[PDB]
């Protein structure tokens, strides 16, 4: 227990040895305590920023999708993506909250990936309303199925 | 009065086995960058060496 | 280049010390907080 | 086994002197706390004011109570035991 | 200099439950001391450790002794005296339990070996032996360290013993095969380590493809699919490692053939992209593999060789 | 210089231990000779009995009358100095 | 007996050292020789 | 096939042992003439 | 300045030089029990030094 852990503490403060040792040691004790990781490394998380987690309550399979995102390590999200296949959604707000809508996450999400219940999950990502989703439907061009970016990307040319 | 001996050897032998510990996984890490090395290039000769035998 | 300064010898014997008083009930926001109320 | 160099004690607290201080050498890892031992047991089965040194370079002049001063090897170290 | 005391009350007749454990940890720590590494691999503290992990007769013992033992065994001297004091029979009672502890007590051999495994060679059954209990799953992601562990042995004891091993029915590209057969996925335990235990087994085959009884591995197995499946990952030494061993199939005309001519994509975007570190072994491999699937040169030129 | 590691004197007390240790050693070498010296003055100056140890590496286990125990450094060299 | 362990340390690694070394200075010295055999029949 | 580097230490473990014991007594101001002397009286 | 315990040792690192280069020499031809051998190499090194 309590030595064991103190322990480990030990050897990684021994195996990094900075300057500011009161400072650093605060930093590195933080970082292991709270999921949210300073570095927040995006596009190969490696640093669960699992608010999406927290709010889907395991994400279908909460030791199997964590098993999954451990196993994975925009190149990296689209190989757990295929080993994974709900999930899929988590996958798109994970993709997203590493990164700033700008319709590029709406295109490389579609990448990663037939394109409207990511849209959907991806509302939710925000904490916009439907009818925003239903005015780009309106606006959608090839409404047959997964439309493509370019060939979406008509009327609503000037959008976020 | 019982934070001095239990926290002395706490402290003193952990802080001792990290420091032998980081030097020695060092040292076997840098050793085992030097295999790859020399096993790399011997490896490219190998395949020369395959060229090689099969040259008859 | 590798000696854990005069600082860390104290902070760990502090940190050992003070979390054997408190006997936190969970382990680890016992150093985070710690830190923070170190910091000032 | 053990050495004794130079001493003013009687024989049989001698054996129990080394025998003392070869459990302490044993079990514990520092020289102070090696001092430390011996001088609470020779304190909880003989007498108070007792004083411990367990060195390895070291040269010290000391006073000592009458038929009380041991300075012994045992080892790698150098012990000194007087009652003043 | 009192690790003795230590190693006469570990190496005691019918040496006890009571703990058992601090006692191995501690020698081990010391043992692993640069200076006490020399105070226990010169003052005896006999195999007595090996034979009471053999004669266990518990549930909790054999492990904690098994991890003891391999923790004594990665020295230099100290492997050499338990060479030369029979701790091979330590090395294969080790392989024969499922936990960890014991399971990589039998790869930190070769592991601290690096071409020392010579006596894990001579015992030629020991590494079949090993190899039929880090092959079969049992309580994984601890055994999967083991596995990462016998692989790097494997990568070390192959490369100096080619025939040694291919002969074995263990197998040069047969367990790599058997590798990709299991796929280590599981649930949370598919490249941990696991990408550098396929690194390991891809070194291997590269040098044990180096020799012809290696090519009869490959051509007995035909494993592209163990680099199709593992070579997701990225790993540095598995890429490297994986693109020599299929340079070095140019000798089992079956297996480099079959891999250069009914490869994935990964070999495609390994030339389009800027994976410098693995290209050179894999134009090596190109080179090599064009005369296996000699229809590999023209489907090359086909694909914008003129790039 | 003085590097007073761990003492519980006072300060004319602390002044007059390291000036005269000061004294002593560029007189003498030894560390009989320099322990023996240095007790002496202190003797003569103070009380009746001063253990001094002499030395660079060494425990200690020894109780000291409040306000007469002192462990310093002179560059290397140490010196322990308590009565008791 | 109160340098034992030092001995055992550097004996160690100059072990290893010199054996890797000298191990791969004559296969490559080898492979060469093998090289300017190819040189030779190219000739 | 695979060239066996049997070049192992068998003696030379008693030998370098020997000689680096008397160099770590001895710690030489210089190399040369401490080393060449001992080689000269294991000749001797 | 005399010695404590095993630390106090002062052999610099050129000893380590000394050894691996003489390890070096001493298993190219694999002379094993190259006394004279060795005399040469020490007798020529000193000639160049």
């Amino acid at each position: 227990n309590l030595a064991d852990i103190l322990k480990a503490y030990t050897k990684e403060v021994i195996r990094r040895q900075p300057t500011d040792l009161i400072a650093f040691s605060a930093k590195y004790f933080t970082n292991l305590a709270n999921v949210a990781s300073g570095v927040s490394n995006s596009s190969a998380p490696a640093k669960e920023q699992l608010r999406q987690v927290y709010t889907r309550g395991g994400s279908g399979g909460a030791t199997l999708t964590e098993s999954q995102v451990t196993g994975l390590c925009i190149a990296d999200a689209v190989v757990a993506k295929v080993m994974e296949v709900d999930l899929s959604k988590f996958v798109f707000l994970c993709l997203a909250m590493s990164c700033e809508d700008f319709n590029r996450v709406c295109m490389g999400v579609f990448d990663v990936f037939d394109l409207l219940t990511l849209i959907a999950h991806l509302g939710p990502d925000m904490d916009v309303t439907p009818a925003f989703l239903d005015a780009v439907a309106a606006e959608l061009p090839a409404g047959g199925g997964a439309v493509t970016y370019m060939e979406l990307c008509e009327a609503p040319s000037l959008k976020p | 009065f019982e934070v001095e001996p239990i926290l002395e050897v706490l402290v003193g032998k952990v802080l001792e086995q990290g420091l032998m510990e980081v030097l020695e996984e060092e040292e076997l890490a840098a050793m085992r960058a030097h295999q790859e090395h020399f096993e790399q290039i011997r490896n490219a000769e190998l395949v020369a060496t395959q060229r090689m035998e099969a040259a008859e | 280049p590798i000696t854990i300064p005069g600082d860390f010898p104290a902070i760990l014997k502090a940190f050992t010390r003070e979390i054997l008083r408190a006997q936190p009930s969970n382990i680890y926001e016992f150093g985070a907080r710690y830190f923070s109320g170190l910091q000032g | 086994k053990a050495v004794i160099k130079n001493a003013d004690m009687s024989e049989e607290m001698q054996a129990d002197a080394v025998d003392c201080a070869t459990q302490a050498l044993e079990k514990y890892n520092i020289e102070k706390d090696i001092a430390a031992y011996i001088k609470k047991e020779f304190d909880r089965k003989h007498n108070p004011t007792w004083h411990c040194i367990v060195g390895r370079n070291f040269g010290s002049y000391v006073t000592h109570e009458t038929k009380h001063f041991i300075y012994f090897y045992l080892g790698q170290v150098a012990i000194l035991l007087f009652k003043s | 200099r009192a690790i003795p005391k230590l190693v006469a009350v570990l190496a005691l007749p019918e040496l006890p439950d009571d703990q058992r454990a601090h006692a191995l940890r501690v020698l081990n720590g010391l043992l692993s001391t640069q200076e006490h590494k020399t105070n226990a691999v010169a003052e005896g503290a006999a195999p007595p450790l090996c034979q009471l992990a053999s004669q266990c007769r518990d549930d909790e013992v054999r492990r904690l002794s098994c991890s003891a033992l391999a923790s004594l065994g990665q020295v230099m001297a100290g492997r050499n005296g338990i060479v030369a004091a029979g701790g091979l029979p330590v090395l294969t009672e080790a392989l024969q339990t499922t936990p960890e502890q014991a399971a990589a007590a039998l790869k930190s051999f070769a592991a601290s070996n690096d071409g020392a495994a010579q006596l894990n060679l001579e015992r030629a059954a020991i590494v079949p032996a090993l190899v039929t209990l880090l092959s079969q799953p049992t309580d994984p992601a601890f055994t999967l360290t083991a596995f990462s562990n016998a692989l790097s042995t494997l990568e070390g004891m192959t490369r100096t013993d080619d025939g040694v091993l291919a002969a074995l029915d263990g197998g040069v590209p047969a367990c790599l095969v058997a590798l990709a057969r299991r796929g280590l996925e599981g649930d949370l335990k598919f490249e941990g380590r696991l990408m550098e235990l396929l690194q390991l087994v891809a070194t291997c085959l590269e040098q044990i493809c180096h020799h012809a009884d290696g090519k009869a591995a490959c051509r007995q197995a035909e494993a592209h699919k163990v680099l199709a499946e593992l070579l997701t990952l990225q790993h540095r030494e598995i890429i490297k490692h994986a693109a020599a061993a299929l340079m070095g199939l140019a000798v089992e005309k079956e297996s480099k053939v079959n891999v250069m001519l009914y490869a994935g994509v990964s070999l495609v975007r390994l030339m389009r992209g800027s994976d410098a570190e693995l290209a050179a072994n894999a134009r090596d491999t190109v080179a090599a593999a064009a005369e296996h699937l000699e229809a590999r040169r023209t489907a090359e030129m086909l694909l914008s060789m003129e790039e």
